[PDB]
């Protein structure tokens, strides 16, 4: 057996990983970008 | 489509997201945009 992390390994450099404890709660989630141009 | 226009405290990072950006928007890469020209390009009211 090989203990590995998620964090232990490298590819969490291209994942910022944030715990939310409480998933299955949430329907949908939405980021709003504006960009003015 | 899905985009709400309503006021936000706009976080401003300094990535410089606008490379090609009129024509992926025309080409339609996101899933919902909205392009709002001239008058539209306000704070809509509350």
């Amino acid at each position: 057996i090989q203990y590995v992390r998620f964090l232990e390994t490298a590819l969490a450099v291209s994942c910022v990983n944030t715990e939310f404890k409480d998933l299955s709660r949430m329907i949908d989630g939405k980021i709003q970008f504006r960009i003015s141009v | 489509e899905g985009v709400e226009n309503r006021p936000f405290p706009y976080l401003t990072v300094d990535a410089d997201l606008l490379s090609n950006l009129r024509q992926s928007a025309a080409e339609g890469l996101f899933h919902s945009f909205d392009l709002l020209v001239g008058k539209d390009a306000r704070e809509a009211g509350i």
